[PDB]
């Protein structure tokens, strides 16, 4: 019965704005408190902002604290993440939240548990760039047997790759990508194969960059 | 409030002029004081190894209310009993705070008062500028009394006690008023004097409530309330019943 | 002036059956208004625990949680394949709100020592004045490994960058890329290039090298 569903995420730059969206069903914000929490590649859970929708009251950690305004629209039941002053930092999945708390009233010793956050949305995905730059890709050429391809200086994340257009999966590793010094994306991919199907199997490896709309196939030989 | 869910916070009361935050922080060595409209300025008195007093007046900004709630770990619905400034005296106890509110008699006027102990403050939230507590503020200042070498807990002491001394001056000046209105019959002086004894049944009435949050501050204290500050809040207790009343 | 919440372990191993016991460290005292939230891969976290101790409604009864002063506990105890995934502890009770560092919840398998593969830098690459050699060790456990960069018997620090897999879904393994990028002018300079791997699964270590040149 309850829902909530973030939408608005994409690309923005620095200089840009961009505005989330979290749609509330099966409950009225306007008697909740909203919170979004988000998720930077590769990291851990962190609390950004929230709003006790009846008075407005706002709440930022202090790494958003004037960057960042969040709203509640209580006719349309949405909460929403105005996010200005845009920074690398900031590309991440950002969730919406509900909290509830539990309690009993009366006595000298009353119960009042303190909240938890129990309703959850998917996430969107916010990414931050300065420009968007396909990749160059590299053959890691064999000589039981190992081949890839280097895929080096892209902007921003992801990038996504394939071997003989999905026909080939099995021992197929593509690393997480690193950051270089030049402020550029690199990744790997490789696959092991028995040694026996090269010279005979052909190894293509498909890079898909979608920021860039760039794909790429590299034929992989000795 | 009575369309308004549980948990909904918003303040009932008349008195929405004034604005302002005072604290007082001290030790025995020295203290310090000051006025402020900038919240973010009491903040830190949370992690204070001294005793602190925060006064904030004017909870129909409820937004401050909130934030210093919020920052300090004190629940929701204590800060939704804060607001609503129509209810029966009480003391709530907490892991980490004792919850009490009171009324204060201050042309006669009420006004809620809410204290909240912990173990380095007491925070007190008011509706309006003007309240009892100048004699405390007066033995910090001075250094006069004990109250400079003692904890939080004392502080609270000092702060009930001076409501409970201008509480019983305060029934005693209105009977003398009542006295002399009823030796001076113009329409005016009749209307008045009908008015302050009406005042003075409002005074009395206090005292029932008053003595339930008396009772509970030295009778199986919880452990914010040191054993060697129980005898201050057994004094503030027995100053209420000296005047006991006799079937005869 | 943040509460602090400090979790640990940051990962652990674990069979089906294992009780397992994670822990959270408030810096002050937050009462016992910490909760427990669960995460698999791409999707949002679940509530299992809120108030340090109450199971939520649906939430299976093989987790339970406790406190001890600051020192809260999850427990499972008795794994299930579905609780291979990240756990979070969070406080409520200050403002700010502060998260667990989390707890990756991993398959327990048997020690098993990578195989090393070297790759010299494509004729390709080299033509835009850029060189990566890239070292490759392949489907090993556990996790810890060290790779060290030797070109003509100098060791090689701070011009690499490693990348490391998550757990494989079929075999529990981790893959490693060790990249050593260098200008054309230098990779030109000098003739052998060799990574040297030590992994608990090798009772000594492995190099591989090649000369520029073949
Ligand atoms: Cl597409
Ligand atoms: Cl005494
Ligand atoms: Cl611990």
């Amino acid at each position: 019965e309850v829902q909530l569903v973030e939408s608005g995420g994409g690309l923005v730059q620095p200089g840009g704005s961009l505005r989330l969206s979290c749609a509330a069903s099966g409950f009225n914000i306007y008697y909740s408190s909203i919170h979004w929490v988000r998720q930077a590649p590769g990291k851990g859970l962190e609390w950004v902002a929230s709003i006790y929708s009846y008075s407005g009251y706002t709440s930022y950690a202090d790494s958003v604290k004037g960057r960042f305004t969040i709203s509640a629209d209580t006719s349309k039941n949405t909460a929403y993440l105005q996010m200005n002053s845009l920074r690398a930092e900031d590309t991440a999945v950002y969730y919406c939240a509900r909290s509830f708390y539990v309690f009993k009233r009366g006595t000298k010793y009353p119960y009042y548990n303190y909240p938890a956050m129990d309703y959850w949305g998917q996430g969107t995905l916010v990414t931050v760039f300065n420009q968007i730059k396909g990749p160059s890709v590299f053959p890691l050429a064999p000589s039981t047997a190992a081949l890839g391809c280097l895929v080096k200086d892209y902007f921003p994340e992801p990038v996504t790759v394939s071997w003989n257009s999905g026909a080939l999966t099995s021992g197929v590793h593509t690393f997480p990508a690193v950051l270089q010094s030049s402020g550029l994306y690199s990744l790997s991919s490789v696959v092991t194969v028995p040694s026996s199907s090269l010279g005979t199997q052909t190894y293509i490896c498909n890079v898909n960059h979608k920021p860039s709309n760039t794909k790429v196939d590299k034929k992989v030989e000795p | 409030k009575k369309g308004l869910p549980p948990g909904t916070l918003v303040y009932t009361g008349k008195y929405r002029e004034d604005f302002e935050i005072e604290v007082m922080n001290y030790s025995i060595e020295e203290f310090r004081e000051f006025k402020t409209t900038d919240v973010e300025s009491v903040l830190p008195f949370r992690d204070s190894s001294t005793p602190t007093w925060i006064n904030i007046t004017g909870i129909h900004r409820t937004d401050v209310v909130q934030r210093v709630g919020e920052f300090f770990g004190i629940h929701p619905l204590v800060l939704e009993d804060i607001l609503n400034v129509h209810q029966r005296p009480k003391v709530e106890f907490f892991e980490n705070y004792v919850f009490i509110v009171l009324k204060m008699f201050t042309e006669l006027e009420s006004e809620q008062v809410s204290l909240i102990l912990t173990k380095n403050c007491v925070l007190m939230f008011q509706e309006k500028i003007g309240d009892v507590f100048d004699p405390v503020r007066e033995r910090i200042r001075y250094n006069r009394g004990i109250i400079r070498k003692k904890r939080a807990d004392y502080l609270l002491y000092s702060l009930i006690d001076a409501l409970v001394d201008d509480y019983f001056v305060l029934l005693e000046k209105i009977d003398d008023e009542i006295d002399v209105l009823e030796e001076e019959p113009e329409k005016e002086t009749v209307q008045r004097t009908h008015q302050l004894k009406r005042n003075l049944v409002e005074l009395r009435k206090t005292i029932w409530p008053l003595r339930e949050v008396l009772s509970s501050l030295y009778r199986d204290v919880p452990p914010l309330i040191e054993k060697e500050t129980v005898p201050y809040f057994r004094d503030v207790y027995d100053h209420t019943i000296q005047i006991a009343d006799t079937v005869e | 002036s943040d509460i602090q919440m400090t979790q640990s372990p940051s990962s652990l191993s674990a069979s089906v059956g294992d009780r397992v016991t994670i822990t959270c460290r408030a810096s002050q005292s937050v009462s016992s208004a910490v909760a427990w939230y669960q995460q698999k891969p791409g999707k949002a976290p679940k509530l299992l625990i809120y108030s340090a101790s109450s199971l939520y409604s649906g939430v299976p009864s093989r987790f339970s949680g406790s406190r001890s002063g600051t020192d809260f506990t999850l427990t499972i105890s008795s794994l299930q394949p579905e609780d291979f995934a990240t756990y979070y502890c969070q406080q409520s009770y200050y403002k700010p709100i502060t998260f667990g560092q989390g707890t990756k919840v991993e398959i327990k398998r048997t020690v098993a020592a990578p195989s090393v593969f070297i790759f010299p830098p494509s004729d390709s690459q080299l033509k835009s004045g850029t060189a990566s050699v890239v070292c490759l060790l392949n489907n090993f456990y556990p996790r810890e490994a060290k790779v060290q960069w030797k070109v003509d018997n100098a060791l090689q620090s701070g011009n690499s960058q490693e990348s490391v897999t998550e757990q494989d879904s079929k075999d529990s393994t981790y893959s490693l890329s060790s990249t050593l990028t260098l200008s054309k002018a230098d990779y030109e300079k000098h003739k052998v290039y060799a990574c040297e791997v030590t992994h608990q699964g090798l009772s000594s270590p492995v190099t591989k090298s090649f000369n520029r040149g073949e």
